């Protein structure tokens, strides 16, 4: 008969806590459960932190690397430019004017027409220390390079096409669009200044 | 009814890699097709991202690759995880290999030819990689191995100056390089489908060589957390080359940039295809050398041929197991030979070896099957 | 809403018959009644 | 007649005894092997069935059986032979008639 | 100012292993500048006793540094 | 009261939605844990090597 | 007159104790015809590996003559006043019981204190009832639903007396003396174990008082080592695949432990089982059926049967469900079955649980219908509860069933547990144990 | 408030009867003269098909709604064919009557039968003929049925194999339309108010209006290789409601009913006992009778061994011609009587098998015979009564039905 | 191909465990440690031999060419 | 043309999770600065690359005002000459290869900054070449300034001894013997070679400890799902 099939012994085999066959196993499988689950959630928390630092290094790979890094920034020393004069320096590639402002070209540029102007800008949201006014050199219609100390607005004039700059950057007569460009920055020692 | 069954493309995944069913028995040796995908997926993503920083022009070229280790984010862990991971790949390559010629896996003839050709693909791969970088080993391994086509009579001479597109290896062919580089991967990736395609036509082969129809299990769980086991190892070894003996496997002469004047002392390709290159000193003969570096590889689509036992499996068939392990141990010194200068003893043991590496292949071997068979009246 | 006597199967292979003791109760005494349902498995009577 | 102390040294390093197989189990399907188990009569075949499934069960955990269960040289019936021989035979019949 | 290296070149060259191949140096020394016309010269002999000295010199050099 | 285990499984592990919430959690304190208590490891290991170690000698 | 009212006015039972400890109980109503019998807390479980089939080997003697009334005069009897005379054997319980008309409840009475006190056990009977056994046995490897039901306790309840079957192995059947049958009566057989069982045309007083007459003898003491007290019974996660391609539909039984005669909870999984139901392909109902499992088994022809069972035994028992289908089906009514399981645990609504109650409701007023199923009720409530349960409390248990007691219940015992599998015949398909296991738990 | 059954015949032909009992259980019968009799050989299987129909779209309720609403309600809705006869019953808790009660008269009453829904059952035929005919008793009464009669109770009920797949809506909504009528139907309840009843079999159940059993004699023998041949030998009965009829009961319960002890030796059946005496290896024989309108067959069955069926056929046969020459005394006739009284009252002792007692008294006769009534009817056989039953019999035109391997089965003109 | 059209099966039943019911390290050191001796044993002298043979036409041919690099006493 | 390879030096980064000395790395600068800088170009190594390694942002700074470099063009289109910042390479002594040969009889001093991993041996390749400079054995001699070393090939180079006692005074006051310079100067083409050296250790000790914890995680999750199976019993129960 099939009566006869009696399941093999499995002592070898069981856990502990299910070896007593005139106990019941209910009691212990909360715990064989948790246990397993653990080895299984410990593992998962491992993969996690792996995985987390693997896709991360991949991520900064594509983010700029040590040497655009390098030149980013530029430090410019405010002791070796005189009042009134621009200075140009070489920054990502472009031009970059700085200029020491006159207590009359500060006064002149303040009480200026807000209206007026094709871009509306007044000069103390323009820059942070109003006797330093920190410029990108490129002429914003189709690119070139401005020359310092000339035009009709006493400020930037171009050769190009006909634009006419003013002391504090901004186009009052000529084809731009939109004023010479404010960059990012921020005075460290009162002798220095980093831009970028 | 289940959306693992139904869905036309969760149908392809569910019957592929999760109701597949599995001989019970396979043992490790089973493991090295999962992680070869794994080099395969591996490559493929350390190198689109070294793609983002490298440049194919000559003179920049070395330049790009030290700007990758030196100041690209990381660009050092994803480069030598790229080098090394060249490594695993043929390490993985081999012992799947030897696998399939121990427990007699290429009667699949399909899976087993499709195999010859996935092996010769990433040689091809591995080849135009190592000249990348543009150092020492890289130009002048790249000029002597390309340079032996110009042995084909008549023709050679044209070939080699085609594939170079100029009158050595320069500018054009290290353009051209990385362009192979990069597209055969990706056809790597279809025939290893192929390859697949045919594989479960059949189902697997396990080490008896025995039919497994009557215990097969479902490949999930069972295989499924078997492969994570066997990635995590495969992650293991790299990661200790890479964080501990990166340069272990390479050569230091890559170090210093390709100089076509200053040749270095002894010219060698990385460590996977010194077997071969033993092979082709061996001969005197240039041409001769060629057509057996060729047959040494090709001589895999023999095998299938060349198989003799009325067993399949070399577990219960004790000539062959020496032989084969004969054969592993021959293949480990043509790699030592290859790897030395054409000096004595080196030549001797050389032409010793490649003698004995097609003589174990061509004739014992198969003679050892029908000794094996007359012995159990067969 | 009680599954039936016996649950019905098509083509499932027939249970033997060894002995008196299993056999008696068989012989059909009475004509054939037929039930057919929405919850019982169909049952055919003597 | 002389040889048969190497054949019986050989079947026993080959070792397939190991897993209480017999020779014929371990035949490389071809075929003609194929036709020929679908040959075999009820009991020889389910025979067949189990004693491979507790090898590929043995082999799964790398594991052999007690010494007293090993396959015994002698005892090594050839199951297989008479229905392996006829199913080449008649091959080789219609490959003669195929020319 | 004394070199701790030239200190520990001198403790290692009076060692069995260093005075043998130190005598194998001084043979041929007085056998090629003693004999006239051979082309034969003293770059092995040297090596030897370099490559005996230069090993003990490296497992304590380290230590004054 | 029920045993160690016992009690992780019916408190984190049971649901399925617990079982994840406690794994993310998990990997944050394992996390911060893991790479303090790994670098401390290595910098004793290399005590005064590193310009860690040797920075506040030129500032 | 509503359904409520209805349960007030059921007819109660009697209940009554003798001297030895033989309880008497009764549940009457003027009917011509009436049932009694005597139900035993003995079966299998109460064998040990020696005399197992002990208890079914007596079954077959029952009948065959007592004392006062040698070989077929206790046959000649019971036929020539229209009586019925039938018996059964669980795993825990064996049971005789007398179909009869009212009248003669006097001497029904009677004869079954005659065939359990005093039982002939023929040597030439007992040799003749070994070979009808074997027989049996033949007969039963036949039947593949008991086979597999056999298998399921075997595996589920293993190295316990739960593994074991009624019928017990052959080798037992063909070695048993007279000496063993005898011993296991007089140990098992005892006034407090037993109950005398009675529904008809019977006034409760006459019950009790033709219980002293005839089974005051029974004894109720049991000797200074020993007092039968069954032990718990290990459940155990595993599972038994006979495989037999040669037969022509596979069978399939899984189930997870379940709580014991005892247990409250029983009524709430009743609700949960007959929500997910029973089919076959003789069913009316086919795509438009209520329980999801039968619509999508039968629009796809995935099974020809199944049923889900919930089996009480004292501090244990098994909950699930059994099929038989096609030999390329199995996976798949594992997956619906264990789907169901699954969406009742986490999600069952009011209004299918509304429909369970229904059922249940029906299942049991309906299935207590006539003198016999009302007989066995009494008897064998007596033994498992220590009482007969009023219709009238079943519905407030009932009634008190939920949507989130459906949940909570199942979730309880079907969720994240470890089954017992039990598969017979073309199983080739039927899923591995681990994806059996995983199929017990969802990822949301 | 203690209750008996109460009874209404309308003008219309329509039978109501109705015990309030107060269960909380709810039976409702609507019992049909529309058996397999009344198919002609142009509709063979019809009822069959008709059976398995219940639970298709109605005309007031969908094949959805039938089977949803009332398995919402927990309850259960069956049809039961025997030859003479058609019964659809429904059961559920007694808050729920009315409920189903509406789906009982759309089943019964306005049954659309819609083409591509019959179309869709026509399987289901081959389903539960295949299952019924694993019994090998219905192989064979089915059979007999056939053998014995020329027409009407010849048919069985179960489609033939031909017809299968070809059993028309039209044929359908005939069948309904000419036997589902108040003059042909009985509409019995327990566990609801008689006057209710009324008034729905008034209001929902009127509806209006729409050949004699011919003995042959044959045999049908199928040939199958079984171990184990069954056999079946009768001759014509009586007509139920004769008071013959009751006299072949009698000479049933003389002869041997069935069993009645588990495992048991049948020390009083008369039959198993001659048997018996001959041949000891495994068999089984019982006393078959059944009783229609028209006719009935009383006989024997047969279950022996394939070599041992022409012994033990025979042997039952001698043991009938025995009663028949006069051989039956008081205390055999007095037991079969005790018998055939408990039987009669345990058959109907559930509120099933009490209710298929109500309506098929009410189709085949007037009015309901209480089971007092019954069990005198049974006392007033005398023993000469059974003798002529018995010797009708012997003399009577034969009919058999066999199925096994019968190498060994004898012929009618062998016996 | 799939599960349940593989292959015809008679007559074989297969008991088996719950993994939570039984441990994942039953008798690791106990039986595995002579077990990989067996299985260690059973193999070496297929494997080994070749490996030995080389190890010495290896450290054979190492040498030769430091030896062949000298000069000669003549 | 017979070979003496380089011996295994302690140095302080030998072992597996060993970091480069940091201070070693400050002086073996200043060694490359005082002595190299004049021979050989090291290219690939900025004065940015010092910052957080062996001197501050600040110092930094100072180093590479030291030095001159060309740039522009300016307006005018001319190339001038200015004071370099940290954006600057270390600047390569001569303006290409042919200039270099010139000032060192046709011998080219090859770039240093991967001379570690482009020599086999490394740092203790360099080491022995610095330090193992030695009068010829008898026999002996090359042509004139192609000067004796052991362990450069062929046993003669085209290298003056570049140190000695007291080549220069180290900024932190280290007693500068032939050694010592040396072994400075080593660990700085060291991480000259492999910038990467500590993090990529620090990476390594994480990593093995990692796959402490997950391999016998791992190991054990197949042993549990496994374990129905390694169980299993089987029986052939024919009729
Ligand atoms: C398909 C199969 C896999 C398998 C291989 C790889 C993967 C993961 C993977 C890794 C890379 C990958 O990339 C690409 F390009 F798509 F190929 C694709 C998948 C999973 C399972 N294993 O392990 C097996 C092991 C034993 C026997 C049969 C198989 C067997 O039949």
């Amino acid at each position: 008969s099939h009566t006869d099939i009696k399941v093999p012994d499995f002592s070898d085999y069981r856990r502990p806590e299910v070896l007593d066959s005139t106990k019941s196993s209910k009691e212990s499988s909360e715990a064989r459960k948790g246990f397993s689950y653990l080895v299984t959630a410990t593992t998962t928390v491992g993969v996690a932190y792996a995985a987390k630092n693997v896709v991360s290094q991949f991520v900064s790979s594509m983010s700029a690397s040590a040497d655009v890094l390098a030149m980013s920034k530029i430090e410019i020393k405010l002791s070796d430019i005189p009042e009134g004069k621009n200075m140009a320096f070489k920054w990502r590639g472009k031009p970059l004017f700085v200029r020491h402002r006159t207590k009359k070209e500060i006064d002149q540029e303040a009480a200026v027409e807000v209206s007026q102007l094709r871009d509306p800008q007044h000069d103390l949201e323009r820059v942070k220390k109003p006797e330093w006014v920190i410029l990108i050199g490129v002429c914003t219609h189709l690119g070139c390079v401005p020359i310092a100390n000339a035009g009709d607005f006493g400020g930037y004039y171009c050769p190009c096409h006909g634009s006419h700059y003013d002391a504090s950057g901004r186009i009052r007569k000529g084809p731009a669009p939109l004023n010479l460009e404010v960059p990012s920055y921020e005075f460290t020692s009162d002798d220095m200044v980093i831009v970028g | 009814t289940n959306i693992r069954k139904s869905h036309p493309l969760m149908k392809i995944v569910n019957n592929a890699f999760i109701d597949l069913p599995a001989p019970s028995n396979i043992s490790s040796w089973w493991n090295f097709g999962s992680l070869l995908g794994i080099c395969l997926i591996l490559q493929i993503l350390t190198g689109l991202f070294l793609a983002m920083h490298y440049t194919s022009d000559t003179t920049t070229a070395f330049s790009s690759v030290t700007h990758i280790c030196r100041d690209v984010n990381y660009g050092w862990i994803i480069r030598y995880m790229h080098a090394n991971g060249a490594s695993m790949f043929f390490i993985c390559l081999y012992m799947h290999v030897g696998r399939g010629l121990y427990y007699g896996s290429y009667t699949f003839l399909e899976t087993w030819n499709i195999g010859v050709i996935l092996l010769l693909t990433v040689m091809a791969t591995a080849f135009m990689g190592y000249v990348l970088p543009w150092g020492q080993m890289s130009f002048w391994g790249a000029t002597v191995i390309t340079n032996l086509l110009s042995a084909i009579p008549y023709i050679g001479t044209n070939l080699v100056e085609w594939i170079w597109g100029g009158f050595s290896v320069d500018k054009a062919t290290l353009t051209r390089f990385f362009a192979f580089h990069f597209i055969l991967p990706f056809i790597i990736m279809a025939i290893a489908m192929v390859h697949l395609l045919f594989l479960h036509e059949t189902g697997s082969n396990n080490p008896t060589g025995i039919s497994s129809d009557v215990d097969k299990i479902p490949f999930h769980p069972y295989y499924t957390i078997k492969d994570i086991l066997g990635a995590l190892l495969l992650i293991l070894a790299l990661m200790l080359l890479v964080l501990f003996a990166p340069d272990l496997l390479g050569d230091p002469d890559n170090y210093t940039p390709a100089n076509p004047l200053n040749t270095p002392p002894h010219i060698k390709p990385e460590w996977y295809f010194l077997f071969a290159y033993a092979i082709l000193r061996s001969i005197p003969n240039k041409l001769g050398g060629v057509l057996a570096l060729a047959f040494s590889i090709l001589i895999l689509a023999l095998i299938p041929l060349l198989h003799t036992s009325k067993q399949r499996s070399m577990m219960f068939r004790p000539l062959s197991q020496c032989l084969f392990w004969a054969l592993v141990a021959d293949l480990l010194t043509l790699t030592w030979i290859g790897g030395q200068p054409v000096e004595h003893p080196y030549i001797t043991i050389g032409q010793l070896a490649s003698v004995l590496y097609f003589l174990l292949i061509l004739v014992l071997m198969p003679t050892a099957g029908t000794i094996e068979n007359k012995l159990l009246k067969w | 809403a009680v599954p039936a006597t016996s649950e019905s199967p098509v083509l499932d292979l027939k249970r033997s018959v060894l002995c008196r003791e299993s056999l008696r109760g068989q012989a059909a005494g009475r004509p054939l009644v037929a039930s057919v349902s929405l919850n019982v498995p169909a049952s055919v009577r003597y | 007649r002389w040889l048969e102390g190497i054949r019986k040294w050989y079947y026993n390093a080959a070792g397939f005894n190991k897993l209480g197989l017999m020779r014929d189990d371990t035949i490389h399907e071809n075929d003609d092997v194929k036709e020929a188990i679908r040959r075999l009569p009820e009991n020889l075949y389910n025979d067949r069935v189990f004693r491979i499934k507790r090898a590929l069960d043995l082999s799964m955990r790398q594991q052999i059986l007690p010494k007293e269960q090993w396959t015994k040289y002698e005892e090594d019936k050839s199951y297989l032979e008479p229905y392996l021989k006829e199913v080449i035979r008649e091959r080789k019949e219609r490959e003669e008639w195929a020319k | 100012l004394v070199d701790p290296l030239t200190t520990v070149r001198e403790q290692c060259e009076q060692l069995e292993k260093c005075v043998k191949a130190r005598e194998r140096l001084e043979l041929c020394d007085e056998r090629v500048s003693s004999r006239s016309q051979t082309e034969e010269d003293c770059t092995e002999e040297l090596l030897d006793f370099l490559h005996a000295r230069d090993h003990c010199v490296a497992h304590k050099l380290f230590n004054s540094l | 009261a029920p045993t160690l285990t016992a009690r992780l499984y019916s408190l984190l592990f049971r649901r399925t939605s617990t079982f994840a919430l406690t794994i993310v959690v998990g990997a944050l304190f394992f996390e911060r844990a893991f790479d303090q208590g790994a670098d401390a490891i290595y910098e004793h290991i290399n005590e005064g090597k590193l310009w860690k170690h040797i920075k506040h000698k030129y500032e | 007159a509503t359904y409520a009212q209805a349960l007030q006015s059921v007819p109660e039972t009697q209940v009554s104790q003798l001297d030895n400890g033989l309880r008497v109980a009764s549940e009457q109503s003027s009917q011509p015809t009436c049932t009694v019998g005597v139900w035993i807390d003995a079966g299998s479980r109460y064998e040990s590996e020696k005399n197992n089939g002990a208890g079914y080997f007596v079954e077959h003697l029952a009948f065959k003559g007592t004392k006062n009334r040698p070989g077929n005069a206790l046959e000649k009897e019971v036929e020539s006043m229209g009586a019925h005379l039938n018996a059964y054997s669980t795993r825990e319980h064996t049971a005789y019981y007398i179909k009869a008309l009212s009248k003669d409840l006097p001497k029904a009475v009677e004869l079954l204190a005659d065939i359990v006190q005093n039982c002939s056990l023929e040597d030439s009977q007992i040799e003749k009832e070994r070979d009808v056994i074997l027989q049996e046995l033949q007969e039963n490897d036949t039947s593949m639903r008991d086979v597999v039901f056999n298998y399921l306790h075997a595996t589920a309840f293993q190295g316990t007396p739960l593994a074991q079957s009624v019928e017990g192995p052959s080798e037992n059947v063909r070695k048993l003396s007279r000496a063993d049958l005898t011993e296991y009566l007089s140990r098992h057989y005892k006034a407090p174990r037993m109950v005398l069982a009675a529904a008809g045309g019977l006034e409760h007083r006459q019950l009790l008082d033709l219980a002293q007459k005839h089974f005051s003898g029974l004894s109720g003491t049991y000797d200074e080592e020993t007092v039968p007290t069954l032990s718990p019974c290990r459940f155990t996660g595993s599972q038994i695949c006979h495989r037999e391609d040669g037969l022509p539909l596979a069978h399939v039984a899984i189930a997870v432990e379940g709580p014991g005669w005892a247990h409250p909870d029983n009524v709430a999984l009743q609700v949960a089982n007959a929500i997910i139901g029973h089919y076959d392909c003789t069913y009316g109902g086919g795509a438009h059926l209520s329980s999801p499992l039968a619509s999508i088994a039968a629009t796809n022809k995935l099974c020809q049967s199944f049923q889900t069972f919930n089996i009480c035994y004292a501090d244990t028992g098994l909950l699930g469900a059994h099929f038989v289908c096609d030999h390329m089906s199995i996976d798949d009514m594992m997956f619906v079955l264990q789907g169901q399981w699954m969406r009742l645990c986490t999600s069952a609504t009011e209004s299918e649980v509304l429909r369970g109650k229904n059922l249940l409701r029906n299942a049991l007023v309906s299935h207590l219908d006539g003198t016999t199923p009302v007989c066995e009720d009494i008897g064998r409530s007596l033994l498992t509860y220590g009482r007969r349960i009023p219709l009238a409390e079943w519905e407030s248990r009932i009634a008190e069933v939920d949507a989130r007691v459906v949940r909570e219940v199942c979730s309880k015992y079907f969720y994240d547990q470890c089954p017992a599998v039990a598969g017979f015949g073309p199983i080739e398909q039927l899923p591995d144990y681990n994806r059996i296991r995983s199929g017990m738990f969802w990822l949301r | 408030h203690p209750q008996d059954l109460e009874f209404t015949r309308l003008p219309n032909g329509l039978v109501i009867a109705s015990l309030e009992n107060y269960a909380p259980a709810s039976r409702i019968g609507l019992f049909i003269k529309a058996g397999s009799r009344y198919e002609n050989s142009n509709n063979l299987g019809t009822s069959h098909l008709l059976r398995l129909a219940s639970s298709l779209t109605t005309k007031g309720a969908s094949s959805f709604k039938i089977t949803r609403g009332i398995e919402a309600v927990g309850g259960k809705l069956s049809v039961t064919s025997t030859r003479e006869n058609m019964a659809y019953t429904v059961e559920c808790l007694r808050d729920d009557v009315d409920i189903l009660m509406e789906f009982l008269l759309n089943v019964t009453t306005a049954p659309e039968f819609r083409r591509w829904e019959v179309a869709a059952l026509q399987p289901q035929l081959r389903i539960d003929k295949a299952v019924a005919l694993q019994n090998p008793q219905a192989h064979v009464i089915e059979n007999l049925h056939a053998a014995a009669y020329r027409n009407a109770l010849a048919n069985s009920l179960y489609c033939p194999d031909y017809r299968i797949g070809k059993v028309t809506p039209v044929e359908l909504h005939d069948y309904v339309q000419n036997h589902f009528t108040s003059a042909r139907m009985a509409l019995i309840g327990l566990g609801v108010s008689h006057p209710v009843l009324k008034q729905v079999a008034e209001q929902f159940l009127n509806i209006r209006g729409g050949a004699k059993a011919k003995y042959h004699g044959g045999e049908i023998r199928e040939q199958n290789g079984d171990s184990l041949v069954h056999a079946a030998l009768v001759a014509e009965s009586a007509a139920i409601g004769s008071a013959e009829a009751n006299a072949f009961s009698v000479l049933q319960h003389v002869l041997g009913a069935g069993p009645h002890v588990k495992r048991g030796s049948n020390a009083t059946s008369s039959l198993y006992q001659a048997v018996a005496k001959g041949v000891h290896q495994p068999f089984d024989v019982s006393a078959f009778n059944a009783s229609y309108s028209d006719s009935g067959l009383f006989g024997f069955y047969t279950i022996s061994q394939a070599a041992s069926a022409g012994d033990v056929i025979k042997a039952a046969y001698n043991q009938v011609k025995t009663i028949a020459q006069g051989n039956l005394s008081n205390p055999d006739v007095q037991a079969a009587k005790n018998k055939l009284k408990a039987g009669y009252l345990m058959s109907v002792e559930s509120s099933e098998g009490f209710l298929d007692e109500v309506g098929s008294q009410a189709l085949a006769a007037g009015s309901y015979t209480p089971p007092s009534t019954v069990l005198q009817q049974i006392d007033a056989v005398a023993d000469a009564d059974v003798i002529n039953a018995a010797k009708k019999f012997v003399s009577g035109r034969k009919s058999m039905a066999a199925s096994g391997n019968l190498g060994h089965t004898p012929f009618i003109d062998e016996l | 191909r799939q599960f349940g059209h593989l292959t015809r099966v008679r007559h074989v039943i297969t008991y088996s465990l719950s993994p939570f019911e039984q441990r994942a390290f039953p008798h690791y050191f106990s039986k595995g440690i002579p077990n990989v001796l067996r299985r260690t044993r059973a193999c070496i002298l297929r494997v080994a031999p070749p490996f030995v043979a080389f190890y010495l036409v290896y450290t054979w041919g190492t040498q030769e060419f430091e030896k062949s690099k000298r000069k000669n006493p003549a | 043309d017979l070979e003496l390879h380089p011996p295994s030096y302690p140095w302080s980064h030998r072992g597996l999770l060993s970091s480069l000395d940091h201070t070693s790395i400050r002086r073996g600068f200043q060694v490359y600065k005082q002595v190299c800088s004049s021979c050989h170009s090291m290219d690939y190594v900025a004065y940015r690359h010092l910052v957080g390694v062996c001197y501050t942002e600040d110092e930094a700074k100072a180093l590479a005002e030291e030095v001159e470099v060309q740039d522009g063009p300016n307006e005018d289109g001319e190339m001038f000459m200015r004071p370099g910042k940290l954006s600057d390479y270390f600047p390569k002594p001569y303006p290409n290869p042919e200039a270099a040969r010139a000032a060192n009889n046709g011998a080219l001093p090859p770039d240093l900054s991967y001379i570690v991993r482009a020599r086999h041996g490394g740092e203790d390749y360099v080491f022995s070449l610095l330090t193992g400079y030695c009068e010829p054995p008898t026999g002996v001699s090359l042509r004139e300034g192609l000067y004796f070393n052991p362990y450069f090939p062929g046993q003669a180079i085209g290298m003056a001894p570049p140190i000695y006692n007291e080549v220069l005074e180290f900024d932190d006051g280290t007693p500068a013997t032939m050694s010592q310079v040396a072994k400075d100067v080593c660990t700085f083409l060291r991480w000259a070679a492999e910038p990467e050296h500590d993090h990529r250790k620090r990476m390594g000790l994480k990593m093995l400890l990692m796959m402490g914890l997950l391999l016998p995680l791992v190991y054990a999750m197949k042993r549990h799902k496994w374990s129905v199976l390694k169980s299993r019993k089987l029986a052939y129960r024919p009729p």
